[PDB]
């Protein structure tokens, strides 16, 4: 019913820069969280409600978006701030999550 | 029915529910209005005021509900709130308890050629005055002003289907024996408003049984 | 589609201009709207002595100037005076203070009246539960005096006038009560000096 | 079911115009008339609606000033005036009877008249 | 997110462009809804003569 | 009945089952009027309707 | 104007909640204070041990989610808002012979920029206490 | 507060109230239910009625 | 107010295709008509409230849509189906006709 | 806080297979448990939801024919096992419990069994 598409795909930025990554979803939503993987181990839950942030989390990202566009920013980057980050959304039946984002040096 | 949900439909896309419903600004809507008495309820000696169960059939006509019963499953009736559409404030002015307007939780029926057909039923308590000089031998005349509150002669025309009351359905009350009930017409000048209005007083005309 | 004049005057007023009912028509800070009003009596129809307690059908014409409500005549192909619905526009909540219920307002609330000036009028059918005092010495040969205070609950001398037109009530609708007889209707506006 | 009009007409410009357009076959009232215009480009313009019962005229805001649209009871014909005509005005000209119910649309339409400026 | 079966049904069944309780059900034109009714009574709580 | 109320008593909700049918059971008080025969007292039949 | 854009600014659906009470952190307690305005006693009904006043309750309280500065909007520093649309605390009185517990009609109320909320809602209450009949006629009443 | 206000918007975006509570369907709820008394108005011996709070 | 464009304004299509006609609106709507006129002679209603047929219409074709799009559908094309389609809407003020689909072979 | 899983299974297409998911570190009802898949592309979808506490289960619709998931509330351990396994099913599923309360989130991870097929 509702599939989410990231941009872009692959990306890359220096310690040291702004970062937008961006999820869009075919009809409107209010609420959608984020995940965080690394390489070889467990995703971790990261952002929620579109906004707040977990216990584990530096505050200098933040969440941001309405309708069917939602953004993650990044203000300073960091350097183990190499991972693959997920979008997904219950608002809508079925549970959809989103292609991934990898963020590298 | 598909066809007569379409027509619901279309019908109350766009509908402003407070203009008055003329094609061209400069013609009064005409009501016919007719009155009919369920029963008599009582009449306070004591306290000089009349409970009546009444319907207030009003007849009317509405440009912007008109339908083609060809071209929509062959409908020619529908039934919608008295909210969404407009209607008249026929208001008593002899009233003695409470509120003036009568409540809207019945339906109205639309034809096909505009024609709207409202029957609220209400209670009244009127404030006719009596007569005692006869006691029980006595013949008492109670009167009933309905009217528009606020348009005038050239918005309204009112007009009286009948000539009488409607006693059709009159629940007997065996206290008190109808002779004669009828319904007059005037056209009146008050003295705030520089104005006519129209207006239709009923006139029962009772007698006690002894 | 096919549109009255007044159809398109009511687009025109309330829904273009964004027209809101909460914020009184003040064209500066600290001015008077001078709204007036003026009583007629219709009926007395008890004067109930045991619980003190009159009973009176009145028509109070209360009449102001808005100047959001103004359009030009002949734009709309002529319309002078035009009717909407009380509960849309502002208007000051003047009412009863000494009546034996709890019910201080209108319980019908009809449509009032608007004109090209702006001037609103607006006359709402009411009968009142007054609450006034017994003189019962000289019964049954007795004068008695019953008093109406209108005044507004929510807007005060420092942000609305009230302007009595005429020193005395009209008798102009009235039916003869038949026990009682009105021998003088006067009125007044009473203001506390050192007290705004 | 039939609708008749007026021939085609040469009018000179700065001249008025009336053209006609009187139906039988069915009840004349209780339909109300439109005058429809099409150009040579194909793409056709509405003028005004009129009502033959009372004549309730709604004319378009584009052409409020240039068209009288007038009927005629007895005979059952109506009539469209045309004044201050220019270049643009070479047209086929439509009479069409529809019934004022919620279609909204026209049931039946004329031969359609041609006017050349 | 997490539903019922009622919830799905109650969905689907009045949906506003299918739905609507103001016409009658009529599959045709003069059709008759037969309904059929039966007084239960509870209580003589008072005869005021 | 000897009130004004005409209106519908309350609106508890309603059973509806898989093909459609539709029961209705509302619970309502009434002020009934009936006509009182008082030629025998206390010894009377009363047939009010 | 200038009152027509502040009650869109401090009212708004994304940022104002008529149902959650105004406290700045958890157990906050939001001093709200009172007075009482008697106006007539109509009936001090006996046999039925019902008094019957009408009063002008007033009450005000703080609520910081009302808060701005005058100087952006023009010198204004009070309003005229519906009581149904801000919150209120719903103070009644339980002894009443009635089911009446809440006010009547709900009159506009008035908000500065302090944050103190002032409202003077009329209501009468038929109010239900116990008759000292022990004397008579010559007897006090405690009715509370 | 500020949480207060984000769960009252997440709270009831959609809410059908007319569907009953149960995450089953052959489930039924619970109602734990008590009555409590303020003060017994009358007891009409004539009528045959009882007032109670 | 509303203005309606067609797409496309010239086609055709082999006896035996379907045949999509578009029209759209600026602003949005909800019932909308279609009118055919063959060459030489005078339009007739053809169909009325987005998807009804009028009365001498074979039951071949289907109108469908909402909002500021619509769209005339014919499954069996004919040879006597050649003709100029109009869409035309009355819901704002005034009655404006679209440009023309003119269907040939 | 840990969630454990079985290891890696070698099973041949058409022969169902059952892993498992045991937590400890929290009260283990009052959650939630999310069976998510992952692909060799790294592109991860959600299987179905189960509560422990009493066993209403929500299936994702793609997946209604072949997954089948159990709880145990002796030793605090959910089964699912898989049916009609292909060439297109060799991947990663993690078990992850989250609180039913309106984050709706997946608050801890397991390891993540791999099967191959
Ligand atoms: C109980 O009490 C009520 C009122 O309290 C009485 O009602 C009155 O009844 C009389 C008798 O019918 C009514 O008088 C009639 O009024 C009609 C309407 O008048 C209009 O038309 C005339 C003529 O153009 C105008 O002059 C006038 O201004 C109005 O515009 C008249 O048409 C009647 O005239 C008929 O009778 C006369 C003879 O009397 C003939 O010459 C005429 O040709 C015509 O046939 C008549 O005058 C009166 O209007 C009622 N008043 C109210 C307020 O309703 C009840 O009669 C009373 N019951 C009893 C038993 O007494
Ligand atoms: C029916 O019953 C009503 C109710 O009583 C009567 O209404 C009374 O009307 C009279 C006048 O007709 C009022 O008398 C006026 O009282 C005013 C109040 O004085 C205030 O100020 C003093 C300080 O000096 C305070 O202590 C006091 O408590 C008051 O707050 C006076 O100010 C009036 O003075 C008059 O003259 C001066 C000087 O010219 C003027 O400035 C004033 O405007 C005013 O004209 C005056 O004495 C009386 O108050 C009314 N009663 C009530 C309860 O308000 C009706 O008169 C009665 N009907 C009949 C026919 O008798
Ligand atoms: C309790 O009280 C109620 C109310 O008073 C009584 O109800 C009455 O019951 C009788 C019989 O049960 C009803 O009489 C029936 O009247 C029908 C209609 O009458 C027509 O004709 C008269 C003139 O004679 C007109 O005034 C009237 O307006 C009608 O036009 C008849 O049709 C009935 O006939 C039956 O038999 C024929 C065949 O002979 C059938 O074809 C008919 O369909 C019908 O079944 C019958 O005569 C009367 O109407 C009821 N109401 C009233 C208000 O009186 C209860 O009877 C009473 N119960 C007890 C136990 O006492
Ligand atoms: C008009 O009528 C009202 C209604 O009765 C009177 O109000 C009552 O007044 C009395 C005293 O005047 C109050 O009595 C108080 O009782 C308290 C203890 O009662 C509680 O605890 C017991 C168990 O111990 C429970 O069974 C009971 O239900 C209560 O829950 C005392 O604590 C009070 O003492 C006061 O003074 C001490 C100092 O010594 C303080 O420390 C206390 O905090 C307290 O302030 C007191 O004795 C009674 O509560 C009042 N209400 C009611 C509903 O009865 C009015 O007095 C009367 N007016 C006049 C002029 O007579
Ligand atoms: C617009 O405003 C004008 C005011 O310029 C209105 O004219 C006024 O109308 C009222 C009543 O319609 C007149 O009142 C009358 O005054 C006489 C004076 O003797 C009195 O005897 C009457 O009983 C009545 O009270 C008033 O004189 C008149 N003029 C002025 C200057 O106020 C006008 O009615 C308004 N409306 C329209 C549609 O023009
Ligand atoms: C579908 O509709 C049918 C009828 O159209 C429903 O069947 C009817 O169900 C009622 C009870 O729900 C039966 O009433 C009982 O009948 C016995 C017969 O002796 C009687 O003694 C009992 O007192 C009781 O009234 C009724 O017989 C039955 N059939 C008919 C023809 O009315 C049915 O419930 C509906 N629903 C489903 C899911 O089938
Ligand atoms: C906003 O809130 C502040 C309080 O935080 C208000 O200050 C208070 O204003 C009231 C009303 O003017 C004062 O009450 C007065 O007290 C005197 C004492 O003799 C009394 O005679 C008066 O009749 C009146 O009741 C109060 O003293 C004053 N101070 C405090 C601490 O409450 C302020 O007026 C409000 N307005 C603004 C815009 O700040
Ligand atoms: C409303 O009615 C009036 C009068 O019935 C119409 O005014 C007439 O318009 C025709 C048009 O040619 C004139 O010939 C008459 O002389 C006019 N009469 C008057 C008294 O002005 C008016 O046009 C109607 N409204 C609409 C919108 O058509
Ligand atoms: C609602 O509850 C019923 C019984 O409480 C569930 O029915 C059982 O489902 C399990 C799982 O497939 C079966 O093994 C049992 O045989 C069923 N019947 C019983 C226990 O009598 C039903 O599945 C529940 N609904 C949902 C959606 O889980
Ligand atoms: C016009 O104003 C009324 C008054 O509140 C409102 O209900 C209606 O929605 C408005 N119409 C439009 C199109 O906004
Ligand atoms: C009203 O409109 C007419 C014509 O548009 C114009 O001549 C007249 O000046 C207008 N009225 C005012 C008060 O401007
Ligand atoms: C039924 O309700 C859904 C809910 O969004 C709606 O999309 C649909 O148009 C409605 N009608 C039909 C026939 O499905
Ligand atoms: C509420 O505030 C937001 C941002 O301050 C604004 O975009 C929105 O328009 C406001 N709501 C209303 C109804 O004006
Ligand atoms: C009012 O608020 C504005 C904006 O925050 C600020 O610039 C100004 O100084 C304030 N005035 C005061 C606090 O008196
Ligand atoms: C006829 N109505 C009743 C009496 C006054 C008149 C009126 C005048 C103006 C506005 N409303 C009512």
């Amino acid at each position: 019913q509702i599939v989410l598409t990231q941009s872009p795909a692959i990306m890359s930025a220096s310690p040291g820069e702004k970062v937008t990554m961006t999820c869009s979803a075919s009809s409107s939503m209010t609420y959608m969280h984020w995940y965080q993987q690394k390489s070889g181990t467990s995703p971790k839950r990261w952002i929620y409600d579109t906004s707040q942030l977990a216990s584990g989390v530096p505050a200098r990202f933040r969440g941001s978006g309405s309708g069917t566009s939602f953004s993650l920013t990044i203000s300073s980057m960091e350097a183990e701030d190499a991972a693959t980050y997920y979008c997904q959304q219950w608002s809508s039946n079925p549970l959809t999550f989103g292609g991934g984002t990898k963020l590298e040096l | 029915s598909e066809a007569e949900h379409r027509l619901f439909e279309r019908l109350f896309e766009d509908y402003n529910e407070i203009i008055r419903p003329v094609a061209n600004v400069s013609d009064p809507v005409i009501i016919h209005f007719e009155v009919s008495m369920s029963q008599l309820v009582k009449v306070d000696e004591v306290n000089q005021i009349m409970e009546t169960n009444l319907w207030l059939k009003q007849i009317w006509n509405d440009y912007k509900l008109k339908w083609n019963p060809s071209d929509y499953g062959g409908a020619e009736f529908m039934r919608v709130p008295a909210q969404k559409i407009w209607k008249p404030d026929i208001v008593l002015y002899n009233n003695a308890v409470g509120d003036f307007q009568v409540d809207d939780k019945t339906k109205a029926l639309l034809k096909y050629t505009g024609e709207v057909t409202w029957i609220p039923p209400a209670i009244f308590k009127s404030s006719c005055k009596i007569d005692v000089t006869y006691f029980p031998f006595d013949y008492q005349n109670c009167t009933m002003k309905f009217g528009s509150w606020s348009y005038d002669k050239a918005k309204i025309d009112l007009v009286l289907i009948g000539s009488s009351m409607n006693l059709k359905d009159y629940w007997e009350s065996g206290e008190w024996a109808i002779i004669k009930a009828p319904g007059y017409k005037h056209d009146i000048k008050y003295n705030c408003c520089e104005e006519i209005y129209p207006d239709i007083t009923y006139s029962l005309y009772i007698r006690r049984l002894p | 589609r096919v549109a009255n004049a007044e159809e398109k005057l009511m687009d025109d007023l309330l829904n273009k201009t964004r027209y809101n009912n909460l914020i009184r028509p003040a064209t500066s800070s600290s001015q008077l709207i001078s709204i007036k009003l003026q009583l007629s009596l219709a009926q007395l129809i008890s004067v109930n002595e045991r619980e003190q307690i009159m009973t009176t059908n009145v028509w109070l014409k209360q009449e102001w100037t808005d100047y959001r409500l103004t359009w030009n005549s002949s734009r709309y192909e002529g319309v002078n005076i035009l009717r909407i619905p009380a509960k849309r526009i502002w208007l000051p909540d003047i009412v009863l203070y000494n009546n034996a219920d709890g019910t201080y307002e209108v319980s019908v609330y009809t449509n009032l009246i608007v004109r090209s000036n702006g001037s609103v009028l607006w006359l709402p059918p009411a009968i009142y539960k007054s609450a006034c005092k017994i003189e019962v010495k000289y019964f049954p040969f007795d004068q008695q005096n019953c008093t109406l205070k209108f005044r507004s609950w929510t807007y005060d001398h420092t942000e609305i006038d009230m302007v009595l037109m005429t020193p005395t009530a009209s008798m102009d609708d009235f039916t003869p009560s038949g026990e009682w007889d009105i021998v003088a209707l006067p009125g007044r506006r009473t203001v506390n000096p050192q007290d705004p | 079911v039939q609708l008749q009009q007026s021939g085609p007409e040469l009018v000179r410009p700065g001249v008025s115009v009336k053209i006609s357009c009187k139906g039988s076959g069915y009840t004349f009232t209780d339909y109300a008339l439109y005058w429809v215009r099409q150009s040579h480009a194909k793409s056709l313009e509405w003028i005004g609606v009129i009502n033959p019962y009372s004549g309730n005229t709604n004319y378009n805001q584009k052409f409020k000033g240039k068209a009288t649209m007038t009927v005629d009871k007895s005979s059952s014909t109506a009539y469209m005036e045309l004044a201050r005509l220019t270049s643009d005005d070479s047209a086929i000209y439509y009479c069409a009877s529809g019934y004022d119910g919620y279609p909204y649309t026209m049931d039946y339409w004329g031969p359609g008249a041609s006017v050349t400026v």
